[PDB]
């Protein structure tokens, strides 16, 4: 509130013990309990065992004798580790119980002890007169009037001042004393007035606003700079309590104005205290790192006056000179008055100068913690930028920041073995279809799919990508930390796959402790092992779903078909090690024993079978189709007949070859087969390789054959003819508001004092730049930005250019992260599959919006934070009708856009008719405006409405996207509850409340009966790589395996007029 | 050997930073007297804990001075020409006009030992006859006690002389602040717009 | 110092809405009453009290004690979802561990974790989170953010609030935790009050503790926050928003707004959380999209509102506790 | 597919630290965590305790003095089994924190450090001219044009090649 | 070293162009008087920034 | 500056060796009179060849 309200204290004045018991003080009997008898530590500073003397002992002195006794030898004995709690306490206590403060106990119930002075008479051996005073005359020390206490001492030995040298905390540091306090025998206020008046002599002295024992004493600095350790510590403490006073909160402080008067300073201290008075801060809440605390503070003033403010630039050049004065502030002032009022003997500081609320400011945010600061650049501030030169970030000298290729996986191990079954649906595969498919399929093989996509599977190897997580499982086990498995446990299989040596057990859970001083060598995987290992999980699981015992039944075996096998096969036995008879085998060229080494066209006479087989071979056959198609059709044939259930990696597959396999098993055994397409969780994010699942069902199927298939389109499209890939760059030369920029991050080093401006102009491209300083002696910030092809679509729209600028002006001195230790930045961020998905829906739509004669505005009907933006040329108006968009109208118009936060979704009262317009209907027909769930039957009616609506208008195209049903059954079987799952007929698409869905057919049939031209358009691989490549985004295991299905099932309808 | 390696390894002479931390240099450069006035303290005396070679540093604590520094007082009110914002000198050692032993002779006593203890390791190190380890340790020992007596009046009586000499008329300037590892005199030069100062 | 059983430390109260309609006649009087309080600044006596009594120090030694024993091997029984587990965790920097529950992996040899560093906002935010998981279905003692569901922390100067939550929710599949607010250090985005356009965020349950002071002197300060809750509101299924004031006017205005940006109203509650500067008349509105109307909303008295509704101010100074010795 | 697509690097050229903080490089305070501060092992080759200096330190040089400090005596002590994790880290860290690369910090936000050359000037005790160059003239090492870096050194002491 | 790095490099001898603009040779050959009477000037004295 | 690398090397060579002479000598139980006189001699050229 208003008037500050405190309770002064004079701590020291009231920390000096009563005389009559100033003996038990040394605690002669009991031993000092760490709690409240001293504070202590040993720091990771290799050594640094600090011993803090908490209690009435804080302020002490020691001696030449006191400084002999072990405890001062007890530190230099455990240089390596923290002193032995025992040898410490026990010991310390010896000395503690030694100090015997000379005195003369009394009976008066008001005496005290002055102590400090005394403690000091003891320090030296009672030679320094003041000291030679107490000895024979001990009563001199007791006292009642906090000040008369001393004035007695002086009066008798007659002197102007006594010097009290002043030690430092941490009894373990005989390394001098920064300064020392001088006690001035100046009684009446007038006397002092003049003591310190003349004190504008002698090199460096400084004093506090008020006074302990209320006896003017001053500091004397042994050095010009040591002078700065003190002020800094103290001026900083001031904003510490001052935040509280501004806030209105009883502050029992030793004295209102905590700052301290540079009497004789010297520029540095001149400009340091110069800042002090200004309270340039905002209630931090954090904790500032001491030691460099000075340079931090001294630096801030240089920049404060520096960005200064003209007016207040003077108000500060003023106190820069007139400094022997003190700058309270109305409120403060008013308080000190309550103080003087109480008893006109409080002899507080003479020359001073009330302020007048101080001329406004900048809450110069700060803290010297250790995080680095992640900033989220704002679109439009209010510092209407003229132009300002193109900035030049320096060179990031790795060992500070290294940039790497693919943000390591980081996922819960257990969700790592999840696939998806795209189930066959196509009553018949007529010859008419065969005519078209063979050609389409042969054509793709003739050319080699998209250069852009292929480049992607290889760079993103599900090896490295998903390694450190796996490396971590192994890292702990080697040191005895993984004490709970369950054999059949997925978790058990993974630790095992990861460690070479033989994993063991006992009564489950407890894993036989690593044998003495020995260590297993962390496993060696191929980047095919996690995939094959995972397929096996898929198989045992595919056996009956519901079950968590992944240990190859009793005496049933499987054979591994992957060229270059093991550890894939090897990990399986160690895992299935105890289970009766389980036989495991691995073929494939280049395979080393224990692994037969056959070659693709299986050598005749060699008969093999084994419950479940996994074939991952096949890879490349020069044949150039016809035959390559045939070589593999052939591979699956043996792999097929000989086994009950097995996986075959069919690579391609096209809706043609994969389908051909179906017709073949169709006749080499009358009653067809049951096949599925297992897209397995772990498996090079991209890689459109799909494993057909084949088993002899005993109930026909009356379906087989495929048409779309989430799995097939992945490789069906990706037609190729891409015209080269977009390699992520790393330009480090920020131009002022100019589109030119190519996708990739800005990793650069800009010098501070400029950071504000660079960062400020930088908001025009990316939209979240991370930054840090390494140390307070590194006059350069580090900026990392990654241009985000959406912010650009948005910042650039209708020219202009105003940034939040000055506001970031505030961090400048310090509030700019501060990490010190190599960071890793990946040239490729990670991203929740759901986000990557609509991002993708956009790449199909934007291209389209860029293909329709005249088209005036984009009516985005239900946006939310305006996603649709990056899907409209930097020309059309973008108009969002979103209830919760809440944009200032002005900023709304600055970047030329419009907001109708007026929910509707009903015709007859829906002015869609604005022709030459595009209606983007993404989501919306999902969750009611109230963030709910539009019931499927109802979800249908919304489309019915926009339909009658689009029906009586022209040159408008409505983009409505919905969720067809197939995802639900497919999902119920697949087991990759990553970010989909299927709660009772619905699907919590990430953060979204389940969402009952609808029939693709009913959608088509209703609008079809109506007559609106339509196309159910679903994104493709060309668009996927494009959506992702210019975005620094990558796909990340689980996503790929499930994104194929989700993208495909989550279609779009173009109601075009 | 080992100690004088980790340690001389860390600069043979430091200078001081702005925030007054100590910035040691890198080379183990020699050290000339003409280099005495100018930011570059000899490094041995830095008296800054150095993880490794610690025996060398410990032996080093022996060198720090005893006496306090009195502030002339008398010469100042008298008006004597001092010129150093606030005159004062450093007296070699407090006049212990109290009782029993000293603090000065008592200090030398532990100095002879810590050192002697050090001489012992080196000697048993270069396997030497006990005949001389002793005769010599015996010798080292004679002045522990032997300088006990001299320091009696040396420190009481010899000291008061400085007590006054610290303040003779012309005999200005501050010679030593008392802190070996960081005291550089005040550089006074006659500046001159005309020629070279 | 506090001195209480840790377990009773995360307890709030729901002042439920009761006021069939908020007529314009009422709006006429409320806006003025509310603006008037803001115009002056509530009772000097009361405000002085929340600050001196910081639910930090007040409730520290008890918390300091939990940490003090663990450092020496004495806390051998938790239960993950256990409130007790969360507290030892919030209290200790290093990574808390387990085995077959209960047994907490013994402190590794001759090493020691550094006792946690709380803001005096952490126990409150940490507590709000307990209130949320608990608010999810009441009856339950598993406070471990479901399987793959996440939340974002909205409090300026965040973490350890956010940090303690991950160490606590460390093992649970995919739980994503985030923290905005100015002055927030990574791992924490650093946005600023009027959320920068284009920046879309959502996450099951959000907690907004920002808002604090807007020079505007009402009209607008009222609007800046009405605005804060709007995003915080639509984007999430259940979330806490520290509405500070609130008056029977502004807090109520929030109700009318969510009322139309989505036909079928909402369900809101006023969560006064156990830990939180004894006084401090700050109340967090609880907002969720119920699917059964409510036919009530709006407030009149409210146990929570009167706390700041009165305290009119014009106190004529505070009565500083003295200590006379005569 | 067809055209190879790469992103050249010049790793070393971009592993030399920025000059203004080419001091904290030796990590003076914190102690080297095995993870990313060195790789290490002891092999069933009876003995063979290899210590790999992962980090900006990979390419280094040592000396006659650098080669005294234990750690080079610390291997020939546990011939039998893997060096004691403790005695190793703790120790190593001592030396690590000893190497003090002569230099002259700056403020330009583009300088770097050449390092390697320098590291080497330190190797021998600054006697080999190139080395006798840096000592008194330390600024010579900072540099901006990855190549001018060196051409500067040569140009001054005039020579065809430095080894 | 640092300064006689960029300086000798700017050119160790130069000539005066038809319009004074000093033509700075990029070599850094010595300077035998043998070309005192030629069109080259020792470069140091160029007295050009 | 200061010492050498060459004389400094010989210094550790004399020792490692000297240390070696020590084991052999204490090994063939010899008077400390000569272990020393001779070690003393070994020592003169460490410094002497400095």
């Amino acid at each position: 509130m208003w008037h500050y309200t405190s309770i002064n204290n004079d701590t020291r004045v009231a920390l000096d013990p009563k005389p009559n018991q100033i003996r038990t003080i040394t605690k002669p009997n009991t031993v000092p309990q760490l709690g409240t008898d001293y504070l202590y530590t040993f720091n990771s500073q290799r050594r640094s065992h600090t011993l803090r003397l908490l209690g009435p002992f804080q302020y002490f002195n020691f001696s030449e004798t006191d400084r002999g006794h072990p405890l001062f030898r007890l530190p230099l004995k455990y240089p390596s580790k923290a002193i032995p709690a025992d040898e410490l306490i026990d010991n310390l206590h010896s000395w503690m119980r030694s100090v015997h403060l000379l005195h003369v106990r009394s009976e008066d119930n008001t005496l005290r002890y002055n102590w400090m002075l005394g403690v000091y008479a003891r320090s030296t051996n009672y030679t320094t007169p003041v000291g030679q005073l107490v000895v024979n005359a001990p009563a001199i020390l007791n006292y009642s009037n906090p000040q008369d206490a001393f004035n007695s001492v002086f009066v008798a030995l007659g002197i102007d001042y006594i010097d009290i040298p002043i030690t430092n905390s941490n009894i373990f540091d005989d390394s001098s004393t920064p300064y020392n306090v001088r006690i001035w025998h100046a009684p009446t206020m007038t006397e002092v007035n003049h003591i310190l008046a003349l004190m504008r002599k002698s090199t460096l002295v400084s004093t506090h606003s008020s006074w302990h024992w209320n006896v003017l004493h001053t500091f004397h600095y042994r050095s010009e700079s040591d002078m700065i350790d003190h002020f800094a510590a103290k001026i900083l403490e001031d904003w510490r309590q001052k935040e509280k006073l501004d806030k209105g909160a009883l502050v029992e402080a030793d004295r209102v104005i905590q700052r301290l008067i540079p009497l004789s300073s010297s520029t540095y201290v001149q400009r340091l205290a110069a800042i002090g008075a200004l309270y340039p801060n905002e209630f931090t809440e954090n904790v500032l790192d001491l030691s460099r605390l000075s340079t931090a503070l001294l630096q801030l003033s240089d920049t404060y006056y520096q960005h200064a403010n003209d007016q207040l630039r003077r108000l500060y050049r003023r106190m820069y000179n007139d400094s022997r004065t003190l700058y309270m502030t109305q409120r403060h002032q008013e308080l000190l008055l309550a103080q003087i009022t109480a008893d006109p003997n409080i002899l507080l500081y003479p020359y001073t100068y009330i302020f007048t609320t101080i001329p406004t400011s900048m809450n110069y945010i700060s803290n010297t913690g250790q995080g680095r600061i992640k900033h989220s650049l704002t679109v439009t501030g209010a510092t209407e930028h003229d132009t300002v030169a193109d900035i030049v970030l320096g060179q990031t000298g790795e060992d500070v920041i290294t940039i790497s290729m693919v943000e390591p996986m980081s996922i819960a191990v257990e969700d790592m073995y999840g696939y998806v079954l795209d189930t066959p649906t196509r009553d018949i595969w007529p010859a008419d279809e065969q005519i078209e498919q063979k050609g389409d399929a042969v054509a793709l093989y003739d050319t080699k799919t998209s250069r852009a996509l292929g480049m992607f599977n290889n760079t993103v190897r599900i090896d490295d990508l998903l390694s450190p997580l796996l490396s971590l499982v192994y890292r702990t086990y080697i040191k005895g930390d993984t004490m709970t498995m369950t054999q059949g446990s997925l978790d058990h299989l993974t630790l095992c796959a990861a460690v070479d040596s033989d994993i063991t057990f006992v009564g489950n859970r407890m894993i036989a402790p690593l044998p003495e001083g020995y260590i297993p060598k962390p496993m060696h995987r191929n980047n095919s092992t996690m995939k094959m290992l995972s397929l096996y999980v898929a198989l045992k699981k595919l056996e009956n779903f519901a079950t968590n015992s992944y240990l190859m039944a009793p005496d049933t075996s499987i054979i591994l078909l992957g060229a270059e096998r093991e550890p894939a096969v090897n990990i399986l036995r160690r895992f299935n090690r105890n289970v009766s008879n389980v036989r495991i085998i691995g073929m494939g060229d280049r395979a080393v024993e224990p692994n037969i080494r056959v070659r693709v066209p299986f050598p005749i006479d060699k008969n093999i079978s084994a419950d479940f087989i996994i074939c991952d071979i096949n890879s490349y056959e020069d044949q150039s189709f016809e035959s390559m198609f045939s070589e593999t059709i052939s591979v699956v044939t043996t792999c097929a007949s000989a086994a009950t259930r097995a996986l075959v990696k069919i690579n391609h597959p096209s809706e043609y070859m994969i389908n051909s396999v179906i017709e073949r098993l169709s006749q080499l055994g009358g009653v067809f087969y049951h096949t599925a397409l297992l897209k397995t969780a772990s498996q090079n994010p991209y890689s459109y390789e799909t494993y057909i699942y084949i088993t002899p069902i005993a109930a026909a199927v009356r379906f087989p054959f495929y048409s779309n298939s989430a799995m097939i389109n992945r490789y069906m499209t990706a037609v190729a003819d891409d015209e080269m890939p977009i390699i992520p760059s790393i330009h480090t030369v920020i131009k002022g508001h100019s589109n030119t920029y190519s996708p990739g991050l800005f990793c650069g080093c800009v010098d501070v004092q400029s950071a504000p401006l660079a960062l400020s102009q930088l908001k025009s491209y990316c939209s979240e730049a991370t930054t840090w300083r390494v140390d307070s002696d590194d006059n350069l910030v580090n900026i990392i930005a990654r241009i985000d092809p959406a912010r650009i679509a948005l910042e650039f729209r209708t020219r202009s250019n105003t940034s939040a600028y000055h506001e970031y002006q505030r961090y400048v001195p310090n509030g700019l992260g501060f990490k010190v230790r190599k960071t890793r930045e990946f040239r490729y961020m990670h991203r929740e599959v759901t986000f990557i998905h609509k991002l993708m829906m956009y790449a199909l739509i934007r291209e389209q919006i860029s293909l329709t004669e005249n088209m005036t505005q984009v009516v985005s009907i239900g946006g939310r934070n305006l996603a649709d933006i990056s899907v409209v040329p930097l020309n059309m108006k973008y108009v969002v009708i979103d209830p919760a968009t809440r944009i200032e109208t002005l900023t709304q118009e600055k970047k030329n856009i419009e907001v109708q936060s007026r929910p509707f979704q009903f015709d007859a009262a829906n002015m869609d008719l604005e022709n030459n317009s595009i209606y983007l209907f993404i989501a919306v027909i999902m969750n009611e405006p109230n963030g709910a769930a539009t019931p499927a039957r109802m979800q249908m009616d919304k489309i019915r409405n926009v339909a009658t609506a689009m029906l009586t208008r022209t040159n408008c195209v409505a983009y409505i996207s919905f969720y067809e049903a197939g995802i639900i059954t497919r999902l119920d079987q697949s087991t990759a509850h990553k970010t989909i799952r299927v709660e009772e007929g619905r699907l919590k698409v990430a953060n979204y409340v389940p969402v009952d869905t609808l029939v693709e057919a009913d959608v088509t049939l209703m609008l079809r009966d109506i007559g609106i031209t339509h196309e159910i358009i679903r994104p493709s691989t060309p668009e996927l790589i494009d959506a992702c490549s210019n975005y620094g985004i990558r796909l990340g295991s689980t996503g790929g395996a499930v994104l194929d299905v989700f993208n495909h099932y989550s279609p779009v309808i173009k109601l075009v007029r | 050997p080992v100690e004088y390696g980790i340690f001389v390894q860390r600069g043979a002479t430091y200078t001081i930073n702005a925030a007054g931390e100590f910035e040691f240099s890198g080379r183990n450069e020699k050290w000339d007297q003409a280099l005495y006035l100018s930011e570059h303290f000899p490094a041995l005396f830095s008296d800054v804990p150095l993880a490794g070679a610690n025996t060398i540093i410990a032996i080093m604590r022996l060198f720090t001075p005893q006496g306090f520094l009195r502030t002339d007082d008398l010469a100042i009110a008298a008006n004597f020409p001092r010129a150093s914002r606030n005159p004062q000198t450093y007296i070699p050692y407090t006049n212990q006009r109290g009782t029993v032993t000293n603090e000065f002779a008592s200090r030398f006593r532990t100095i002879v030992a810590t050192l002697a203890n050090v001489v012992n390791e080196r000697a048993v190190q270069d396997d030497m006859q006990k005949a001389t380890r002793s005769c010599t340790k015996q010798w080292l020992r004679h002045l522990e006690t032997q300088f006990d007596n001299i320091a009696v009046a040396h420190t009481d009586h010899l000291s008061v002389v400085y007590a006054t000499m610290s303040n003779f008329m012309l005999n200005f300037t501050n010679n030593f602040s008392g802190n070996h590892a960081t005291f550089k005199p005040d550089q006074y030069v006659i500046t001159s717009p005309e020629g070279s100062y």
